[PDB]
């Protein structure tokens, strides 16, 4: 599936050892399916793949 | 007989004094610091709100 109208908001973030940052991304997709998430910036790491 | 007004009526700042034991109640003077060590179960993360 392809996507469009992506927006990202971080309502709470704390730089710590645990997952102290949470980001809510509003989107619009085209169909149901599995999508891979990856950070292009080395400074941020997401728990979910 | 020549006792005059008691401290119950003449004391400033509206202190009300009771006995058995002797105590001064509700003396409106100054301020007061209060420290609250609130536990962590009461809190909810911003995303859950």
């Amino acid at each position: 599936p392809s996507v469009t109208d992506m927006s990202c908001e971080v309502p709470a973030c704390t730089h710590s050892s645990d997952f102290g940052g949470v980001a809510i991304i509003k989107y619009t997709a085209s169909k149901k399916g599995k999508c891979a998430v990856h950070s292009m910036t080395n400074a941020v790491t997401i728990r979910e793949a | 007989k020549e006792r005059g007004a008691s401290l119950q009526h003449t004391a400033p700042f509206g202190c009300q004094i009771a006995t058995n034991p002797v105590r001064a109640v509700n003396c409106a003077v100054g301020n007061i610091p209060i420290s609250i060590d609130i536990p962590d179960a009461a809190f909810t993360r911003v995303v859950d709100a």
